[PDB]
RNA sequence: GCGAUGGCCUCCGUUGCCCUCGGCCGAUCGAAAGGGAGUCGGGUUCAGAUCCCCGAAUCCGGAGUGGCGGAGAUGGGCGCCGCGAGGCGUCCAGUGCGGUAACGCGACCGAUCCCGGAGAAGCCGGCGGGAGCCCCGGGGAGAGUUCUCUUUUCUUUGUGAAGGGCAGGGCGCCCUGGAAUGGGUUCGCCCCGAGAGAGGGGCCCGUGCCUUGGAAAGCGUCGCGGUUCCGGCGGCGUCCGGUGAGCUCUCGCUGGCCCUUGAAAAUCCGGGGGAGAGGGUGUAAAUCUCGCGCCGGGCCGUACCCAUAUCCGCAGCAGGUCUCCAAGGUGAACAGCCUCUGGCAUGUUGGAACAAUGUAGGUAAGGGAAGUCGGCAAGCCGGAUCCGUAACUUCGGGAUAAGGAUUGGCUCUAAGGGCUGGGUCGGUCGCGGCCGGCGCCUAGCAGCCGACUUAGAACUGGUGCGGACCAGGGGAAUCCGACUGU
RNA sequence: AUGCCUGGGCAGGGCGAAGCCAGAGGAAACUCUGGUGGAGGUCCGUAGCGGUCCUGACGUGCAAAUCGGUCGUCCGACCUG
């Protein structure tokens, strides 16, 4: 909106740095029973509806 | 007469709102848009600012008459009546 | 014909965002936010329709930077009242004055009498 | 006043292109004035050939890029608009450069 | 900036304490002399050209009078 | 006024107490379009730059010791010395000055208190000033065409904020003077013995022109240094004029409308007063600070999309979503159509044929609503100029009623305007200036410029001419609802 | 849906009301003619707003109400953040 607030500033910013994807070495694990984040957020759908 | 014969200054609301409301209303749209006589500068300066209050353009004096008419009869009489009362009041 | 755009964040045309062209040493038409027309002081007597003069009309914060000078008139109610509702008051001061005398001498005549 | 405007070429003719003198003969045609091409107008313009600059000396109001559009002309006519560009080296001068 | 009608008056402006460097820009027949300060950036046109070569001469410590091209 | 510490306990600051003074009007929140001091130009990144770099500014706060100059400022009288300029002693005044006036000059003491102004104001019409853009006549620079012509057509042809000065507007500002034979004046209005015309002045905006900024920079060209990096180096130009109910923005007057009267507060300033301060004759208190000089301005957003793909509709959905900038031609026009700057690949695919049904466009001999519940649909008229226009009526309308003629191209004619110019002869001074009687164009003429129209005439095209586009079908009546509106 | 506050916006044309000017007639009252003026919950009409008709298109659509033509209004009981 270019005129957010701080508050909004530092969840989208959260939001944004949460996004990325599972590291590969996590998979080498032991006890590992992920294969994918599940958890990604695309800006075009599922909307963050703040 | 020359252009119109019975309507004049109502003549604005054309064919609407009734002959006799118009012909009615003609009289005291002549009179707020009248200028009367300022009796503080003698010049014809006296105009209707807005309701009952009317401004002399020379003079700037600000009267409180009528809503239509500068003066109003039931304002002169009871002038007329207030200053028999002081006066005989007074004696 | 080079069209122009806001050069800030308010694009809708109101008081405040109000423009005008300026041509720069680039030799393109640019956008220059004019400030507001101020008015000079309106006599205190209230009844003369026009305004001061000898004062400068500039904005109310923009009198604080203005100097003495440029806010008023060498004159008794310089800048504040017009020089002719000023004179008036001299001469109408005046004549109330000598007429609160005259009734002040005919009362204490009167009572000398009485 | 007189109005002085050279239109040197110094190295088309020295290749062998094109001829200075059928150069004075187009311009001495082909310059009009006050709408009549022929006779240069009169007693008014005047062309000098020093077999490398031609010079236009003029007393009436003249245009210098009048000498270039006939320039071009005469290029284009003899088919030399495709080796050769008019540049107004300095005021009141104009040459012949190749690309 | 401020223009300066007398070049006593440019004398005083340049022998500032703040005062800094002070360009000459020779203009064809408009020559100027722009000296810096704090707040101004006070110029000085002389019409002649002997007299901005003498006035050239006057500046008091070794400024950076360097001109300008 | 008292008490105390602190710092050259000189001088100042601080807090504690006492005396004294004091209206406010409800704490607080409430607008990234209301009010709100103050930044512009050039350059720059793969992506941010009124924010970064350079160059010019400006606002607010601080400034104790006050860092400087300048204003309060260096007057008069008396008695002496000295030819003289001048010097000494003593009495003093000195919170500025000028103009009849509007008012002006860089300052030019001032409190509690009080008054006022700005902030702070609706809609619409007309006119005038300024700017941006468009137009035309030319100079240059670069350029398309040149099978024929075209002094060619196309692009460019500049200066910031902040100061100084001058054009140009407005004044309900002042002075001389008193006018009917009424005058002045606008597109209209309007003004005048409560002071009009005519002269001399004063103030406000001056966003426009010149100047510092500023040509150093930018742009258009011509040519080089450099294998490469390279924000380089240099020659020139960036010029002279006229215009318009022309479009947009802004400013200023003037009006019309309201049983509509068209916002508050923060903040700033001016004025009435002298409560109080000053040094005493060379200095001082004060500077609503006059010109400079020093320090600081903290916190948050700053990318992009803003919409036939970045928002909401389950989506890259023919839907919805608040604004600014607005070129040329035709044209009444911000109508439709064509073109320039800019944007794009025809809108979730392409190829091959052109069967029937369709969707969207058209055309049809003769009849012209005979089809159908019903002229449903389509079609007809359509702009402008010139004539003409009934019944009825609330006299305003009906009305573009109805009904007629013209419309192209080219060549001409007539009409509707601005600026300048005669003070010519003699005398005199340096073609220019002054004086005297002359001509006084007082029926105006001479020269120079410029935007469009209106009417008429002839000629002519295969009767075609609002040739595309835009673009009313009318008349006679009945019922209902006054109407506009929802 | 409505009330309030604070902002924004609405080409080009027709009709030509009050008011004013000049001319003519009159003994007066005043009346006719030619202009100026631009008022109107005025008319045609663009943007905007709304949705009459074709009961057109579509009707497992572009769309859980859209598109084309034709439409009413467009200075005020107007539209809108
Ligand atoms: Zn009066
Ligand atoms: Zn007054």
């Amino acid at each position: 909106s270019s005129h957010k607030t701080f508050r909004i500033k530092r969840f989208l910013a959260k939001k944004q740095k949460q996004n990325r994807p599972i590291p590969q070495w996590i998979r080498m694990k032991t006890g590992n029973k992920i294969r994918y984040n599940s958890k990604r957020r695309h800006w075009r759908r599922t909307k963050l509806g703040l | 007469a020359k252009r119109t014969k019975k309507v004049g200054i109502v003549g604005k609301y054309g064919t609407r709102y009734g002959a006799s409301l118009r012909k009615m209303v003609k009289k005291i749209e002549i009179s707020q848009h009248a200028k009367y006589t300022c009796s503080f500068c003698g010049k014809t300066k006296m105009k209707r600012r807005a309701v009952g209050i009317w401004h002399c353009g020379s003079c700037m004096k600000t009267v409180a008459g009528g809503a239509w008419t500068y003066n109003t009869t039931s304002a002169v009489t009871v002038k007329s009546a207030i200053r028999r009362l002081k006066e005989l009041k007074d004696q | 014909v080079q069209r122009l755009t806001y050069r800030r964040r308010l694009s809708y045309n109101t008081a405040s965002n109000k423009t005008r062209l300026s041509r720069t040493p680039g030799n393109r038409i640019v956008y220059l936010y004019t400030k507001k027309v101020g008015k000079a002081p309106k006599s205190a007597c209230g009844v003369c329709p026009g305004r001061l003069r000898g004062v400068r009309a500039v904005r109310p914060k923009v009198l604080m930077r203005l100097s003495k000078t440029k806010k008023h008139v060498s004159r008794a109610y310089g800048g504040s009242m017009c020089a002719k509702c000023v004179r008036d008051r001299i001469k109408r001061a005046f004549l109330i004055e000598e007429q609160k005398i005259v009734v002040k001498v005919l009362k204490a005549q009167a009572q000398s009498q009485k | 006043q007189v109005l002085k405007f050279t239109l040197d070429c110094t190295h088309p003719v020295e290749d062998g292109i094109m001829d200075a003198a059928n150069f004075e003969q187009f311009l001495q045609e082909r310059i009009k004035v006050n709408g009549k091409a022929g006779n240069l107008g009169g007693g008014v313009v005047t062309i000098e050939r020093s077999k490398s600059k031609i010079t236009v000396t003029s007393e009436v109001p003249f245009s210098k890029r009048y000498l270039k559009y006939l320039t071009k002309k005469y290029l284009k006519k003899n088919n030399l608009r495709d080796w050769l560009r008019v540049v107004a080296n300095s005021k009141e001068s104009y040459e012949l450069r190749y690309f | 900036p401020r223009k300066i009608e007398e070049i006593k008056d440019f004398l005083l402006t340049a022998r500032r304490k703040d005062a800094k460097s002070v360009k000459i820009k020779k203009n064809k027949d408009n020559v100027k002399f722009k000296v810096r300060c704090s707040r101004y950036l006070y110029t000085l046109v002389i019409t002649d050209k002997e007299k901005a070569e003498k006035l050239k001469q006057s500046l008091p410590p070794g400024l950076a009078v360097k001109e300008l091209k």
